[PDB]
């Protein structure tokens, strides 16, 4: 038609596109809290709805660390979904984005849930990696690192396939800046700090751009309140001492070496566990492929110069490079058979990093790249995840739209015929 | 009836998912981490992850400890409790009661201890509490899941090589052999002959160097030569000198060709040269080189011809059905599948070709080698899988005159 049901349920959001367009098409038209308020009956039986009853119900949140932790008020939101979309704008397809930890079990009950109650006829659980993956075309292996508020997925694809027995998540994200912003601030709020996250002054140094003046990077901050230069009741951000930033209560407040610290912990982290990871792949081949697209996501990377940081500290850790040292040994070696006095001109250069052939190792990653984004993005917001999630949600609906002779997701009829284990027949 | 679960414990990994999916959902070390805590309490640490976060901790109270015996079978079943529950409740995220259970025992020579079968059988009913329970012969598994009724197996594994026969579909047990000399006499062996190059708590320490640059190392450095080392040694030096004589590396001779690999620890290159590196390996089939236990008939070559020949000679306990000894080799050497992660060193298959085929010339070897390296590295787990999926048809017994004529006496 195309009227196609999209829904991305994340933790604390939840974005929903209603219909497909291909002329004109849109981003996600909703986005609304995950959460979904609960009462209790007389007999323990639970009723949940999208308000609270006065002061009186209980708030929960379904998705934590993109995991469903309460199947039965996922559920209910996706109907409360249904209901929130019929009562602005009746049988229509739904596309479900699903996270890597929701377990077979999750999944049959989600399935279960759309037909026998939501009763609708056409169902498909599409994978987020997977669609994000479709969103770039002819990208067979890569890396999704996707930095959440409280935790960071590590996703490996090779081969146009998720590795489940690969994929793993660390409990640290965002919210790890602000604790340790915290340790380098202990003076001042929890606010402000946030503040400061999110202020435009807040931007991770290359070593380059440390290196170049100014501080001195390895302590403490400052033991001394947040210093407040104005209230109400133009040049390099790198190169100054001291920068402004403003507060949500509308106060101008000075800050030093602190809004250029607090992300070494989480990269550092995050670059361990992707090293394990990719470190783990059989093929070498696939894992070179792996490791030459790299794809970092997640709201907190969109933090200036975390990316090349994050890619920087990959390179660092893990890189199968000739050491300095020796390098250094075999270019001086080499260097012995010039005249003393061209010698001599060539102490003091610039060094090309060159003259000698470099030495090649059985090992990979010899090459560490970002996975280049194709051309059709523009624009907001960074062309994150949900964007690409998105595009690829879109692509798949339009080739099994084109695609009449194959059927290739959940229908009514099949699922009468062989129940909620009729999911597993239709797999990305 | 609509999954199975499936569960293969190794002598290295551990491989869990459910049978619905071709791609496993969890491949985890054997191996795994005990931690007597400050908190009062006993934690059990699996996975390759979360063991390398708790070994980069260098807690006094680690200690790593294996799962399963050099036999392949399980030794220590409260630790395997531990696992299965691991498993079952952080990663399929099923209760054991609902589904049905499929496991993985690997050929033996004996008839099967009702021991361990007891002890499966007391874990998953009594304990796990799983409704329904079975148990496949990994290489058996293997053979049926590539629709091979009669196949030779070779698969070398960490513990070392077993070789098992199959013919018409029946393991023939008593042509059953196992090698000592796996992936983990390869770990040792590595980290032995490299030491002298590295040098100029503990258990936690010693695995992580294992699951990390040792296993990149033999992942990368290590390669098998197509004939007996000492011959190409002598081979390549007289055709490199032949080729320079009609009178700034050398393209004749392959052995003096340096490789370099960057021992990460100390950020330093280790180079050695090809000989070096097929030395390693070549130890798998001249065991003999490295010490005295060893005789040569424990290298790879005479171990799999003497299992070849026993299969042949044991098939005749059955009066042989043709109107055979060797008409059963052919059939075994004519299905030759290669499996086991250390079977993916680099001239494993053809050097296995060369000592089959120089142990039984006038035959035709054919070997399947599967080129997919992670689908060969968990082949057992797959054919599980492969039998977990099968229909549970009701065929027809088949019936001796004696399995009539016993019973016919035992009338009277």
């Amino acid at each position: 038609q195309d009227s196609i049901l999209i829904i991305y349920p994340r933790s604390q959001t939840t974005l929903v596109q209603f219909g497909l367009n291909e002329e004109t098409f849109t981003v996600p038209e909703l986005e609304i809290p995950t959460q979904i308020y609960r009462t209790t009956r007389q007999d323990g039986s639970y009723t949940y709805h999208s308000t609270n009853k006065d002061n009186k119900a209980e708030l929960i949140k379904p998705i934590q660390n993109g995991e469903i932790i309460d199947i039965s008020a996922f559920t209910q939101f996706l109907r409360l979904i249904f209901v929130s979309i019929l009562s602005d704008r009746s049988n229509i397809p739904l596309l479900l984005i699903t996270h890597h930890s929701w377990s077979q079990s999750d999944l049959e009950i989600i399935t279960q849930y759309v037909f026998e109650s939501l009763e609708i006829n056409n169902l498909i659980q599409l994978p987020a990696s997977l669609a994000a993956t479709y969103s770039m075309i002819s990208l067979q292996n890569c890396c999704i690192i996707d930095v959440g508020t409280h935790h960071t997925d590590i996703i490996p694809i090779v081969d146009y396939a998720q590795l489940d027995h690969l994929v793993s998540s660390i409990p640290m994200g965002g919210q790890s800046i602000n604790d340790s912003l915290k340790k380098l601030l202990p003076q001042w709020d929890d606010d402000q700090i946030e503040s400061l996250k999110k202020s435009p002054i807040f931007e991770v140094l290359s070593d380059d751009a440390k290196k170049l003046s100014s501080f001195d990077f390895g302590d403490e901050g400052t033991l001394n309140v947040a210093e407040i230069i104005t209230s109400g009741r133009n040049v390099k951000n790198s190169d100054l001492e001291f920068n402004t930033f403003w507060d949500e209560k509308g106060n101008e407040i000075k800050v030093g070496k602190q809004r250029f610290q607090g992300c070494n912990n989480l990269i550092k982290n995050i670059s361990n566990r992707v090293g394990l990871t990719l470190d783990n792949i059989d093929d070498i081949n696939k894992a070179k492929a792996v490791w030459e697209n790299i794809i970092i996501v997640g709201g907190t990377t969109s933090i200036s110069g975390f990316k090349e940081a994050l890619l920087g500290q990959l390179l660092k850790d893990h890189l199968i490079i000739e050491p300095e040292e020796e390098k250094s040994k075999r270019e001086e070696e080499a260097k012995s058979v010039l005249p003393a006095a061209t010698k001599k001109k060539s102490k003091f250069m610039t060094n090309s990093t060159a003259f000698v052939p470099t030495i090649e190792y059985v090992q990979c990653p010899t090459v560490i790249k970002l996975a280049k984004y194709p051309d059709y993005f523009p624009e907001w917001k960074k062309s994150g995840y949900s964007e690409i999630i998105f595009l690829g949600a879109q692509i798949v609906s339009k080739q099994i739209f084109t695609h009449p002779k194959d059927t290739f997701y959940i229908t009514r009829e099949k699922y009468n015929m062989k129940g909620p284990a009729a999911l597993w027949d239709v797999q990305f | 009836n609509r999954k199975c679960v499936v569960i293969h414990n190794g002598s290295h990994r551990t491989v869990a998912g459910f049978s619905n999916v071709e791609l496993p959902q969890c491949i985890i070390p054997s191996s795994y981490i005990k931690r007597t805590d400050e908190g009062g309490e006993a934690e059990f640490i699996f996975g390759t992850y979360n063991m390398i976060d708790a070994a980069a901790e260098k807690r006094n109270g680690d200690e790593v400890y294996t799962l399963v015996d050099s036999q392949g079978l399980p030794y220590n079943w409260d630790a395997l409790e531990m696992q299965w529950r691991y498993l079952y409740d952080t990663q399929l995220k099923v209760s054991p009661e609902e589904l049905p259970l499929v496991i993985t025992m690997p050929a033996t020579n004996g008839k099967p201890d009702m021991a361990i079968l007891e002890r499966y059988y007391e874990l998953a009913f009594d304990k796990l509490n799983v409704p329904v329970f079975q148990i496949v012969i990994e290489p058996l598994a293997i053979a049926l899941s590539m629709g091979k009724s009669s196949a030779f197996v070779i698969d070398i594994g960490a513990s070392g090589c077993n070789v098992t026969p199959i013919i018409d579909g029946i393991v023939v047990k008593n042509a059953v052999v196992r090698s000592k000399f796996g992936g983990d006499f390869l770990d040792f062996q590595v980290h032995e002959r490299l030491a002298p190059l590295i040098k100029e708590k503990r258990s936690t320490d010693v695995w992580y160097e294992a699951s990390t640059w040792i296993q990149q190392f033999k992942s990368t450095m290590l390669q098998v030569s197509e004939k007996d080392l000492f011959e190409l040694e002598r081979y390549y030096k007289e055709q490199a000198d032949i080729y320079a004589k009609q009178q700034t590396g050398s393209p004749n001779n392959p052995l003096v060709q340096k490789k370099n690999f960057l021992f990460k620890p100390l950020n330093k290159t280790l180079t050695l040269d090809l000989k070096e590196c097929y030395q390693f390996a070549e130890y798998l089939f001249k065991p003999q080189l490295i010490s005295d236990k060893f005789s040569p008939e424990d290298g790879l070559g005479p171990l799999m011809a003497k299992s070849v020949k026993k299969a042949g000679a044991s098939i005749n306990s059955m009066k042989a059905n043709t109107s055979s000894p060797e008409q059963v080799y052919s059939l075994l050497l004519t299905n030759v599948i290669i499996t086991g992660s250390t079977s993916l060193i680099e001239g494993m298959e053809q050097r296995i070709i060369k000592e089959l085929s120089i142990r039984f010339p006038q035959y035709k070897l054919t070997t399947f080698a599967n080129q997919v390296m992670m689908d060969r590295k968990i082949q057992g787990w797959l054919g599980a899988l492969t039998m977990a999926n099968l229909p549970s048809w009701s065929l027809g017994k088949w019936y001796s005159k004696e399995d009539y004529e016993t019973l016919k006496r035992d009338r009277k």
